[PDB]
């Protein structure tokens, strides 16, 4: 519902999503080839 | 040969009368002269 | 030692850097004089910095107007070698009986 819905928020009032107890899998998110920009600062991309 | 930047030179003449199959003799190689000088070698090239 | 006069320069320091980000990590006994960007995953950058493009090479900012922990130290590494080689850096003495 964070990346795929009906509508999203403005600027102004965003929408706050917190994740918590559950397990994440970055990889799928890397291999969409979907996206325009992928910037991610701090931690590598391949390495997180 | 190059250990902790020290170059080691070894060499010894020895007589033989042959062209190819170099034979299953014996010689010893003595050094000459160290030479400290303290670089790093990752290639070579024979000059004829 | 520390260098109060000899390495604080009002107008900065760029002339001395230090690598923070690259992969390729010096092992003792040797040099790397090579100046290339990190790279993050995509884009090897390697001197055509841009997206996902950190600069490795810190500045230091060697400055007379900062604390005792920013100013520059002149710090000079002896190393040698014992029942090695043949001593040379001796500095003979007499030939006695």
């Amino acid at each position: 519902e964070v990346f795929n819905a009906t509508r999203f928020a403005s600027v102004y009032a965003w929408n706050r999503k917190r994740i918590s107890n559950c397990v994440a899998d970055y990889s799928v998110l890397y291999n969409s080839a979907s996206f325009s920009t992928f910037k991610c600062y701090g931690v590598s991309p391949t390495k997180l | 040969k190059n250990i902790d930047g020290y170059f080691k030179i070894y060499s010894k003449h020895t007589p033989i009368n042959l062209v190819r199959d170099l034979p299953q003799g014996f010689s010893a190689l003595e050094p000459l002269v160290d030479l400290p000088i303290g670089i790093n070698i990752t290639r070579f090239q024979t000059l004829l | 030692w520390n260098s109060n006069n000899l390495d604080s320069k009002v107008g900065g320091n760029y002339n001395y850097l230090y690598r923070l980000f690259r992969k390729s990590n010096l092992k003792p006994f040797e040099r790397d004089i090579s100046t290339e960007i990190y790279q993050a995953g995509s884009t090897p950058c390697n001197g055509v910095e841009g997206f996902n493009c950190y600069f490795p090479l810190q500045s230091y900012g060697f400055q007379p107007t900062n604390g005792v922990g920013y100013q520059p130290y002149r710090v000079v590494v002896l190393s040698f070698e014992l029942l090695h080689a043949p001593a040379t850096v001796c500095g003979p003495k007499k030939s006695t009986n």
